[PDB]
Protein backbone atom coordinates (compact mmCIF):
# COMPACT_ATOMS: atom_id res chain seq x y z
CA UNK A 1 0.00 0.00 0.00
CA UNK A 2 0.99 3.64 -0.97
CA UNK A 3 -0.08 3.90 2.55
CA UNK A 4 3.18 2.46 4.09
CA UNK A 5 6.32 4.59 3.00
CA UNK A 6 4.62 6.04 0.45
CA UNK A 7 5.24 2.40 -1.31
CA UNK A 8 8.52 3.34 -1.20
CA UNK A 9 8.42 5.30 -4.03
CA UNK A 10 10.33 8.61 -4.12
CA UNK A 11 7.73 10.75 -5.69
CA UNK A 12 4.19 9.63 -6.49
CA UNK A 13 2.81 6.66 -5.89
CA UNK A 14 -0.33 5.07 -6.70
CA UNK A 15 -1.63 1.37 -6.84
CA UNK A 16 2.50 -0.40 -5.97
CA UNK A 17 3.04 1.60 -9.42
CA UNK A 18 5.79 4.88 -8.61
CA UNK A 19 5.90 7.92 -10.62
CA UNK A 20 7.92 10.96 -10.98
CA UNK A 21 7.18 14.41 -11.60
CA UNK A 22 8.29 15.83 -15.52
CA UNK A 23 11.73 16.29 -15.85
CA UNK A 24 13.39 12.47 -13.61
CA UNK A 25 13.17 8.92 -14.53
CA UNK A 26 12.05 6.31 -12.55
CA UNK A 27 15.41 4.60 -11.35
CA UNK A 28 11.41 3.14 -6.77
CA UNK A 29 13.96 5.90 -6.81
CA UNK A 30 13.33 9.43 -8.90
CA UNK A 31 16.50 10.54 -11.31
CA UNK A 32 17.11 13.75 -12.22
CA UNK A 33 17.80 14.00 -16.27
CA UNK A 34 18.98 17.78 -16.09
CA UNK A 35 20.78 20.41 -14.04
CA UNK A 36 17.41 21.85 -12.76
CA UNK A 37 15.01 19.53 -12.01
CA UNK A 38 11.73 20.79 -10.77
CA UNK A 39 11.41 21.35 -6.64
CA UNK A 40 15.52 21.12 -6.31
CA UNK A 41 17.16 24.15 -4.10
CA UNK A 42 19.90 25.30 -6.99
CA UNK A 43 23.91 25.03 -5.89
CA UNK A 44 26.46 27.57 -7.65
CA UNK B 1 7.05 37.88 5.43
CA UNK B 2 6.76 39.05 8.87
CA UNK B 3 9.54 36.93 10.97
CA UNK B 4 11.22 34.31 8.75
CA UNK B 5 14.67 34.79 7.20
CA UNK B 6 16.24 35.72 3.74
CA UNK B 7 16.82 33.26 0.82
CA UNK B 8 19.90 32.50 0.38
CA UNK B 9 21.02 31.81 -3.00
CA UNK B 10 19.30 28.77 -4.90
CA UNK B 11 16.95 28.62 -1.56
CA UNK B 12 13.92 29.74 -3.15
CA UNK B 13 14.65 29.22 -7.14
CA UNK B 14 10.97 29.14 -8.05
CA UNK B 15 10.28 32.76 -6.78
CA UNK B 16 8.67 34.82 -9.92
CA UNK B 17 7.93 38.42 -9.23
CA UNK B 18 5.01 40.36 -10.65
CA UNK B 19 6.17 43.97 -11.56
CA UNK B 20 4.23 46.93 -12.33
CA UNK B 21 5.04 49.83 -14.74
CA UNK B 22 6.81 51.75 -11.92
CA UNK B 23 9.52 48.40 -11.99
CA UNK B 24 7.88 48.04 -8.47
CA UNK B 25 6.65 44.36 -7.30
CA UNK B 26 3.03 44.01 -5.90
CA UNK B 27 2.52 39.81 -6.40
CA UNK B 28 4.58 37.17 -6.34
CA UNK B 29 3.84 33.68 -8.37
CA UNK B 30 5.86 30.27 -8.63
CA UNK B 31 7.78 29.21 -11.77
CA UNK B 32 6.01 25.81 -12.84
CA UNK B 33 8.04 25.31 -16.36
CA UNK B 34 9.94 27.17 -19.06
CA UNK B 35 6.93 28.92 -20.04
CA UNK B 36 3.97 29.38 -17.10
CA UNK B 37 4.20 31.10 -13.62
CA UNK B 38 1.46 30.20 -11.44
CA UNK B 39 -0.07 33.43 -9.10
CA UNK B 40 -3.32 34.53 -7.95
CA UNK B 41 -6.53 35.57 -9.71
CA UNK B 42 -6.61 38.64 -7.58
CA UNK B 43 -3.07 39.98 -8.02
CA UNK B 44 -4.27 40.83 -12.12
CA UNK B 45 -6.55 43.30 -10.90
CA UNK B 46 -3.70 45.42 -9.39
CA UNK B 47 -1.90 46.34 -12.21
CA UNK B 48 -2.99 46.59 -16.04
CA UNK B 49 -0.03 46.05 -16.86
CA UNK B 50 2.61 43.89 -15.75
CA UNK B 51 5.80 41.50 -16.39
CA UNK B 52 7.41 38.98 -14.13
CA UNK B 53 11.14 39.18 -13.08
CA UNK B 54 12.48 35.71 -11.75
CA UNK B 55 15.77 35.53 -10.47
CA UNK B 56 15.69 38.45 -8.26
CA UNK B 57 16.74 38.02 -4.57
CA UNK B 58 17.33 42.07 -3.87
CA UNK B 59 15.39 44.44 -5.53
CA UNK B 60 17.85 47.44 -4.66
CA UNK B 61 20.54 45.83 -6.38
CA UNK B 62 20.73 44.37 -9.77
CA UNK B 63 22.79 40.74 -9.41
CA UNK B 64 23.82 38.09 -11.85
CA UNK B 65 20.91 35.85 -12.97
CA UNK B 66 17.94 38.55 -13.22
CA UNK B 67 15.82 38.37 -16.10
CA UNK B 68 12.47 40.14 -17.14
CA UNK B 69 9.41 37.99 -19.11
CA UNK B 70 6.77 39.82 -20.75
CA UNK B 71 3.35 38.29 -20.60
CA UNK B 72 1.73 36.95 -23.73
CA UNK B 73 -1.78 35.37 -22.27
CA UNK B 74 -3.23 35.46 -19.01
CA UNK B 75 -5.68 32.78 -17.85
CA UNK B 76 -7.92 33.20 -14.93
CA UNK B 77 -9.95 30.84 -13.38
CA UNK B 78 -13.61 32.03 -14.81
CA UNK B 79 -14.92 31.70 -10.99
CA UNK B 80 -12.72 33.97 -9.07
CA UNK B 81 -14.50 37.13 -7.36
CA UNK B 82 -13.61 39.20 -4.82
CA UNK B 83 -16.97 38.67 -3.04
CA UNK B 84 -15.33 35.75 -1.73
CA UNK B 85 -11.83 35.42 -3.23
CA UNK B 86 -12.91 31.90 -3.82
CA UNK B 87 -10.92 30.26 -7.07
CA UNK B 88 -7.94 32.41 -6.64
CA UNK B 89 -5.66 31.01 -8.93
CA UNK B 90 -4.33 32.15 -12.64
CA UNK B 91 -1.83 31.30 -14.99
CA UNK B 92 0.36 33.28 -17.11
CA UNK B 93 2.08 32.06 -20.27
CA UNK B 94 5.41 34.19 -20.85
CA UNK B 95 6.36 35.28 -24.57
CA UNK B 96 9.70 33.80 -23.77
CA UNK B 97 11.01 30.88 -22.59
CA UNK B 98 12.92 30.98 -18.77
CA UNK B 99 16.71 29.90 -19.12
CA UNK B 100 17.39 27.82 -15.62
CA UNK B 101 19.92 28.68 -13.52
CA UNK B 102 21.10 28.94 -10.05
CA UNK B 103 17.91 30.92 -8.39
CA UNK B 104 15.89 29.85 -11.23
CA UNK B 105 14.05 26.60 -11.22
CA UNK B 106 10.93 25.59 -11.18
CA UNK B 107 8.88 23.79 -8.00
CA UNK B 108 7.34 20.23 -8.89
CA UNK B 109 3.26 20.09 -9.59
CA UNK B 110 1.87 17.10 -7.54
CA UNK B 111 -0.28 13.91 -8.45
CA UNK B 112 -3.79 15.05 -7.27
CA UNK B 113 -4.89 11.99 -5.55
CA UNK B 114 -1.15 11.52 -3.79
CA UNK B 115 -0.99 15.30 -2.97
CA UNK B 116 -4.32 15.10 -0.69
CA UNK B 117 -3.05 12.26 1.23
CA UNK B 118 0.92 12.89 1.57
CA UNK B 119 1.98 16.16 1.08
CA UNK B 120 -1.24 18.00 2.74
CA UNK B 121 -0.49 15.49 5.47
CA UNK B 122 2.91 17.08 6.05
CA UNK B 123 3.52 19.47 9.22
CA UNK B 124 4.73 22.63 7.68
CA UNK B 125 5.20 24.02 4.04
CA UNK B 126 7.27 27.17 3.00
CA UNK B 127 6.20 30.43 1.46
CA UNK B 128 8.13 33.27 0.45
CA UNK B 129 8.21 36.48 -0.86
CA UNK B 130 9.22 40.53 -1.50
CA UNK B 131 6.33 41.53 0.78
CA UNK B 132 5.59 43.91 4.15
CA UNK B 133 8.01 42.66 6.83
CA UNK B 134 5.41 44.09 9.37
CA UNK B 135 1.24 44.41 8.57
CA UNK B 136 1.62 48.25 8.72
CA UNK B 137 5.58 48.80 7.19
CA UNK B 138 7.15 48.54 4.12
CA UNK B 139 7.68 45.69 1.56
CA UNK B 140 10.95 43.80 2.14
CA UNK B 141 13.71 45.04 -0.29
CA UNK B 142 15.27 41.03 -0.10
CA UNK B 143 13.44 37.77 -0.71
CA UNK B 144 12.35 36.32 1.99
CA UNK B 145 11.20 32.95 3.52
CA UNK B 146 9.13 31.22 6.42
CA UNK B 147 8.20 27.74 7.49
CA UNK B 148 4.64 27.61 7.99
CA UNK B 149 2.84 24.97 9.73
CA UNK B 150 -1.01 23.74 8.50
CA UNK B 151 -3.54 24.39 10.23
CA UNK B 152 -6.68 22.47 11.29
CA UNK B 153 -9.80 23.63 8.90
CA UNK B 154 -11.89 23.67 12.05
CA UNK B 155 -9.85 26.21 13.77
CA UNK B 156 -9.11 28.04 10.97
CA UNK B 157 -12.83 28.69 10.30
CA UNK B 158 -13.19 29.40 14.23
CA UNK B 159 -10.62 31.91 13.56
CA UNK B 160 -11.87 33.68 10.39
CA UNK B 161 -14.42 36.50 9.75
CA UNK B 162 -15.02 34.84 6.28
CA UNK B 163 -15.86 32.03 4.91
CA UNK B 164 -12.99 29.17 4.39
CA UNK B 165 -13.92 27.45 0.86
CA UNK B 166 -12.75 24.15 -0.21
CA UNK B 167 -10.37 25.73 -2.42
CA UNK B 168 -8.21 27.12 0.42
CA UNK B 169 -5.78 26.22 3.09
CA UNK B 170 -4.79 27.54 6.50
CA UNK B 171 -1.49 27.73 7.73
CA UNK B 172 0.88 29.95 10.18
CA UNK B 173 0.79 30.74 14.01
CA UNK B 174 -1.99 31.68 16.41
CA UNK B 175 0.38 34.21 17.84
CA UNK B 176 3.68 33.75 17.17
CA UNK B 177 4.85 36.95 14.66
CA UNK B 178 5.09 35.12 11.65
CA UNK B 179 3.22 35.33 8.39
CA UNK B 180 2.95 36.25 4.82
CA UNK B 181 1.77 39.69 4.33
CA UNK B 182 0.88 42.71 1.58
CA UNK B 183 3.00 41.90 -1.40
CA UNK B 184 3.35 37.97 -1.24
CA UNK B 185 0.26 37.63 -2.19
CA UNK B 186 0.10 35.33 -5.67
CA UNK B 187 3.96 34.01 -4.11
CA UNK B 188 4.54 30.09 -3.78
CA UNK B 189 3.48 27.82 -0.84
CA UNK B 190 5.42 24.76 -1.56
CA UNK B 191 5.81 21.29 0.58
CA UNK B 192 8.95 19.15 0.79
CA UNK B 193 8.61 15.29 0.20
CA UNK B 194 11.57 13.63 0.07
CA UNK B 195 14.22 16.21 -0.68
CA UNK B 196 11.90 17.30 -3.61
CA UNK B 197 9.33 20.75 -3.21
CA UNK B 198 6.16 20.52 -4.53
CA UNK B 199 3.60 23.41 -5.49
CA UNK B 200 0.80 22.76 -2.90
CA UNK B 201 -0.68 26.88 -2.15
CA UNK B 202 -0.60 29.86 -3.90
CA UNK B 203 -0.43 32.99 -1.11
CA UNK B 204 -4.05 34.27 -1.02
CA UNK B 205 -5.41 36.91 1.50
CA UNK B 206 -5.59 37.75 5.34
CA UNK B 207 -6.92 39.21 7.72
CA UNK B 208 -4.21 42.00 8.59
CA UNK B 209 -0.47 40.18 8.65
CA UNK B 210 0.27 37.77 11.40
CA UNK B 211 -2.37 38.90 14.33
CA UNK B 212 -3.34 36.97 17.27
CA UNK B 213 -5.83 34.27 16.80
CA UNK B 214 -5.83 34.91 12.24
CA UNK B 215 -4.04 32.31 10.46
CA UNK B 216 -2.76 32.57 6.43
CA UNK B 217 -5.32 31.40 3.71
CA UNK B 218 -3.91 29.63 0.49
CA UNK B 219 -5.38 28.67 -2.58
CA UNK B 220 -4.99 24.93 -2.78
CA UNK B 221 -3.53 24.35 -5.49
CA UNK B 222 -4.19 20.38 -5.89
CA UNK B 223 -8.28 21.28 -6.33
CA UNK B 224 -6.86 22.94 -9.37
CA UNK B 225 -4.19 20.55 -10.56
CA UNK B 226 -6.43 19.34 -13.54
CA UNK B 227 -7.30 23.14 -14.13
CA UNK B 228 -3.43 23.65 -14.24
CA UNK B 229 -2.65 21.15 -16.57
CA UNK B 230 -5.67 22.23 -18.95
CA UNK B 231 -4.49 25.80 -18.56
CA UNK B 232 -0.66 24.91 -19.81
CA UNK B 233 -1.68 23.18 -22.56
CA UNK B 234 -4.41 25.64 -24.11
O1 LIG C 1 -7.64 42.96 2.05
C1 LIG C 1 -6.76 42.52 2.80
C2 LIG C 1 -5.59 43.43 3.11
N1 LIG C 1 -4.58 42.68 3.85
C3 LIG C 1 -3.82 41.84 2.92
C4 LIG C 1 -2.48 41.65 3.58
N2 LIG C 1 -2.29 40.27 4.07
C5 LIG C 1 -2.04 39.28 3.22
O2 LIG C 1 -2.01 39.45 1.99
C6 LIG C 1 -1.79 37.91 3.77
C7 LIG C 1 -1.58 37.49 5.10
C8 LIG C 1 -1.37 36.11 5.15
C9 LIG C 1 -1.39 35.58 3.88
CL1 LIG C 1 -1.18 33.84 3.47
S1 LIG C 1 -1.70 36.66 2.58
C10 LIG C 1 -2.43 42.60 4.77
O3 LIG C 1 -1.18 43.30 4.71
C11 LIG C 1 -3.61 43.55 4.56
N3 LIG C 1 -6.82 41.28 3.36
C12 LIG C 1 -7.95 40.50 3.07
C13 LIG C 1 -8.88 40.11 4.04
C14 LIG C 1 -10.04 39.39 3.70
C15 LIG C 1 -10.27 39.01 2.37
N4 LIG C 1 -11.44 38.33 2.02
C16 LIG C 1 -11.61 37.01 2.26
C17 LIG C 1 -12.78 36.37 1.93
C18 LIG C 1 -13.81 37.07 1.32
C19 LIG C 1 -13.62 38.42 1.07
C20 LIG C 1 -12.42 39.04 1.41
O4 LIG C 1 -12.25 40.28 1.19
C21 LIG C 1 -9.32 39.41 1.41
C22 LIG C 1 -8.19 40.13 1.77
F1 LIG C 1 -7.29 40.46 0.86
CA1 LIG D 1 18.24 42.32 -7.59
CL1 LIG E 1 -16.46 25.02 -0.03
CL1 LIG F 1 -6.89 43.49 6.42
NA1 LIG G 1 -2.15 17.88 9.34
NA1 LIG H 1 -1.81 34.57 13.93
Amino acid sequence: LCSLDNGDCDQFCHEVVCSCARGYTLAKACIPTGPYPCGKQTLE
Amino acid sequence: IVGGQECKDGECPWQALLINEENEGFCGGTILSEFYILTAAHCLYQAKRFKVRVGDRNTEQEEGGEAVHEVEVVIKHNRFTKETYDFDIAVLRLKTPITFRMNVAPACLPERDWAESTLMTQKTGIVSGFGRTHEKGEQSTRLKMLEVPYVDRNSCKLSSSFIITQNMFCAGYDTKQEDACQGDSGGPHVTRFKDTYFVTGIVSWGEGCARKGKYGIYTKVTAFLKWIDRSMKT
